[PDB]
């Protein structure tokens, strides 16, 4: 018994494209679902980053907390659509992988930032 | 048997969040493969076995040890065992005698490479 | 590892739904790009970065996107690299780069500056060093194969839909120069027409209202000239006024950039117009869109311009797109009077050109 | 000379407005708002040898003057005081009177920074 | 030939009047730049292009501008070139480029990511591949001479004003790592302090309130920690609260990026604060600016924050500049309570860092 | 004397908007220097002598001639004389017998290189 809320594609566009969507609680960039991609897919021609910053978000629909991996899509200039700047549980650089003030496209073949995705890792425990 | 091959990718993940060791096993060998392709200097991985709530402490002390000490304080008494730090394409292995895991207590395996233990953490248990 | 980020995906919407908005991003011209939209629902489909003042077009076969731009080893210093890049239309991924002499036209996006021959075999582009010339690129060979210097003093490319590899260009003498290429892209022959319009007394906008065998042009003062190329030589005629005495009183005149369009199946020409025209308003936003019947030379319709500056027509679906710089308007022009279907807001920051994907 | 023929003498709110009489054919950013002046490139930007020509009307003396619109190049868009005036502007077939083409095109580095309004002389 | 366009000019205003606003232009990050303003009249003086997410600082001698950025043969593809460029401060012209390993930190402009030693001999920068390390550049030799890998797991550079070539860095163990360079830029010695703060229970903002021989830090919950480095080893202490019971009730906490500042001559520390703090608001715009007396540990003043996010202090003139992302506020802090002198609007599109030219 | 050196720069300008020819002069030599550095293909200059209100016509016809004909219709009867088209750093010269300039009529010199005659136009006159 997963739960409808655990899958963006079934959620109204107005919901997942809002900076208020529960799993975008630590996004600092542009939502890929508004750039020709989806919450878990890079828009055509953009490259997924192997690394990312981690957020612990609260799913208000099931009352549980989940780990979200914020991977970037790289290789293209700023998407400029659906800019979000949420900092829930975000921490400074000394806790590097929980920090979102650094471009997570940094290790890619090409580091120019295109947009940000919100991948569901699993329950936070 | 007394074998296990755990993977690590450029995405900072282990292909296992739990490994079981049969009681029949005398000593235990744990092999690590780095399936990614980023150099160890940027995304190296290792596996460190230690007491579950004694993990944070080891990673912090390991960070201060440096890559020269595979990010594990030299001779840290809290470590049951630890592999070397490998990079993309590389592989390593560690053999430790299971006679070390204490009764009732919980043990987790993880990567001490700076910042990875938060996600690359798992639980290693005995028999059943 | 519940979910995983994936790439290598293709444009979600089918080609028949895609349009391309060339966002010059003039405030930061070094980061211009092409926004790909679905004209049926206004959904953003993807994009292609085009560096400093890039130009774009879709291959006639609809399988590739062609861009033209300029690079510098350090952007604002270092070696200059003018090029044409070939991008796959469905994956929106870079495929090939074609070296161009460091003189490709740098300026606003008029269609005529970056076109292709009817056979889709050659890319025809405009140069300015500032001496002008038209360069030829063999798409297949991926090369710059000819430098048409005979075009000096002329401007913009106007393909001839009734010929495999011929095009014309407007010259400073008020006439049209026709270039016919050989199978290898090199000029085979050329011919100049008689003076079509007075440069100093009645300048035409370079945007053509293209038909299969002829092209129409509008002037700063509302006149209409035409260049018929169904015969061996180009037959020029004109002008006739888009204005009736009533219109002349209000001082109506055409205004915009890619301001004209022609629905071939009906002979209807669309023009961006505005009242109180005078020196310096030839690029003003459209107060209205006038629909002229080129056959009878009469206005059949007039509607709000919604401040558009550029447009484009799709013959197959009988659609018209107008662009005011940041928003796209979708129109149904199957009937004499246009019909506004939807408006796509924020399609761009600073765009003066929109194009349908070929079908 | 005539007090209207020299910018250094007019209030800056005057010369930094797209309405200033000599900016009648500018399509870019006024250099006087980018660290330069109506006739001087901002520090670090390079003057273009070529330009587009405009015939502007000086409402202060009722005469028409030729204005040479040279660009300052070598730096990214200034982004300040964007103007888009087309008085007497003509299409590409009259190239040097056309302002829809980057006049930084022949420079060592063609990226456009800002536009200047140089006074050539009386139009005759 | 009445007038002639000239170039080669120097900044009109005198150095003592210039400030630098690092405009990241995040909407088009590939065209970030540095805007140079005159803080006395808010006049725009010039600029330095810094490509994709560039960082900047002025040499301690005030004669050169240092930038750090990233280039790609084709911007979005091709070979990557990380570099440090040396620009002349008065002519704002490019002078030298220094190759850097392709791992210079790419991110927001915290001061601590691009600094220089007190003697102005070396440029100390932050790397992330994502493994972190601190790189050393010998300005004179124009080279990258050392890679401090001992800093792995640590972040940001905090120069020691009481030493010629020593600096510290915050580490994941909650402690500070001190690096002392030799005359050639290579690490001569290092030392780690005791745990200064709890990473998980009371994280500090990386921005330091730097004094000559010590640095102060504020935490997510309003605590103040300090690192005294007047002695051989760093002496850490803390915390003490910026809050009184009344403040705690309103839930006041610090917020911003380069959110703290220290007026050395008085010991007064400035902090961006906001009410109703809670998880996720550590970067919220400032509701107020609190002025603390580090000596007596008491709040001496509080004023409107004007939504600032970053600030910077000038010890010599007793000035403070706050930046809300697009506007700069000039303050006189010679007295306990700040005094708003002027506001410079539209200094940038997206800037989180402003710096005075050294005097 | 019967000499004149006229310059042309990358800025599309002549360093003279009027040249006088002494009546004593039999034939007249006019030398042209291109002080700029842009190739002739992009900013080449030339000098063409012709009747003042017969200038526009020659430049238009010259444009159609092409660079191969130094932007002057081969054998145009309206041209008193014309130099070749030179590029940056280059120089050329033209010698024509003054016995050609008609009485009462006005004569202007200019560059026929596509688009330059608008600014690179001058007036060449006789004695006084
Ligand atoms: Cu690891
Ligand atoms: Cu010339």
């Amino acid at each position: 018994a997963d739960h409808i809320s655990l899958n963006p594609d079934l959620a109204n566009e107005d919901e997942v494209n809002s900076c208020d969507y529960w799993r975008h609680c630590a996004v600092d960039g542009f939502l890929c679902s508004c750039c020709g991609g989806t919450t878990t897919t890079c828009p055509p021609g953009s490259t997924p980053s192997p690394i990312s910053w981690i957020g612990t978000c609260h799913n208000p629909h099931d009352g549980k907390d989940y780990l979200i991996s914020y991977h970037d899509c790289c290789g293209k200039t700023a998407c400029g659509r659906c800019q979000c700047n949420t900092q829930t549980r975000e921490r400074p650089g000394y806790e590097f992988f929980l920090h979102n003030d650094v471009n997570w496209c940094m290790a890619n073949e090409n580091s120019t930032f295109h947009c940000t995705t919100s991948v569901l890792v699993g329950l936070a425990k | 048997a007394c074998d296990v091959s755990i993977e690590g990718n450029d995405s900072m993940q282990f292909n296992t969040k739990s490994i079981v060791v049969d009681k029949t096993c005398k000593e235990f060998t744990i092999n690590l493969k780095h399936t990614g392709k980023l150099p160890k200097a940027a995304m190296g991985h290792n596996v460190v076995v230690s007491k579950k709530s004694d993990e944070s402490a080891v990673a912090t002390d390991g960070m201060k040890a440096g890559l020269n000490n595979d990010y594990v304080k030299a001779g840290d008494e809290r470590v049951i065992a630890h592999t070397s730090v490998i990079g993309g394409g590389e592989t390593d292995s560690v053999t430790f005698d299971v006679s070390k895991l204490k009764e009732g207590e919980d043990y987790a395996f993880f990567c001490s490479f700076p910042g990875h233990w938060s996600i690359m953490k798992g639980t290693i248990e005995l028999g059943s | 590892p519940r979910e995983v980020l994936t790439g290598g995906h293709s444009v979600s919407a089918p080609q028949e739904n895609r349009i391309y908005v060339m966002d010059s991003v003039f405030m930061h011209l070094t980061e211009s790009r092409v926004h790909v939209y679905d004209y049926t629902n206004g959904k953003f489909l993807g994009m292609v970065p085009t560096a400093f003042n890039g130009h774009v077009q879709v291959s006639n076969d609809g399988k590739k996107i062609y861009t033209m731009t300029t690079y510098h080893e350090r952007i604002t210093r270092g070696k200059r690299s003018d090029v044409v890049e070939v991008w796959d239309a469905d994956k929106l991924t870079f495929e090939k780069e074609i070296s161009l002499p460091p003189k490709r036209v740098q300026g606003l996006n008029y269609d005529g500056l970056f076109r292709q021959t009817t056979d889709g075999k050659f890319i025809v582009l405009q140069n300015a060093s500032p001496a002008t010339s038209i360069g030829i690129v063999d798409v297949a060979k991926g090369d710059y194969v000819e430098d048409v210097t005979a075009a000096a003093g002329c401007w913009s490319v106007i393909p001839q839909p009734n010929r495999p590899r011929s095009f014309m260009t407007i010259c400073g003498d008020g006439g049209l120069l026709t270039i016919n290429l050989g199978e290898d892209g090199k000029v085979a022959s050329q011919s100049r027409s008689k003076q079509m319009f007075s440069v100093k007394d009645d300048p035409i906008f370079i945007a053509p209202a293209l038909d299969k065998d002829k092209a129409h042009f509008v002037s700063y003062y509302g006149n209409v000239y035409s260049a018929d190329f169904s015969g061996d030589e180009v037959k020029v005629d004109g002008p006739w006024s888009l204005l009736n005495d009533e219109d002349k009183a209000k001082n109506w005149v055409p205004g915009g950039y890619n301001l004209v369009g022609l629905h071939r199946a009906s002979g209807r020409m669309y023009v961006f117009m505005h009242p109180d025209g005078k020196e310096g308003t030839h690029k003003f936003p459209a107060a209205e869109i006038w629909v002229m019947d080129t056959k009878t030379k009469q206005r059949v319709a007039r509607i709000p311009g919604r401040d558009a500056l550029s447009m484009t027509i799709d013959q197959q679906r009988n659609l018209m797109l107008t662009l005011d710089g940041g928003n796209v308007n979708v129109y149904d022009i199957s009937q004499p009077e246009p019909k506004l279907l939807r408006t796509i807001e924020g399609a761009a920051e600073a765009s003066l050109q929109v194009q349908f994907h070929p079908v």
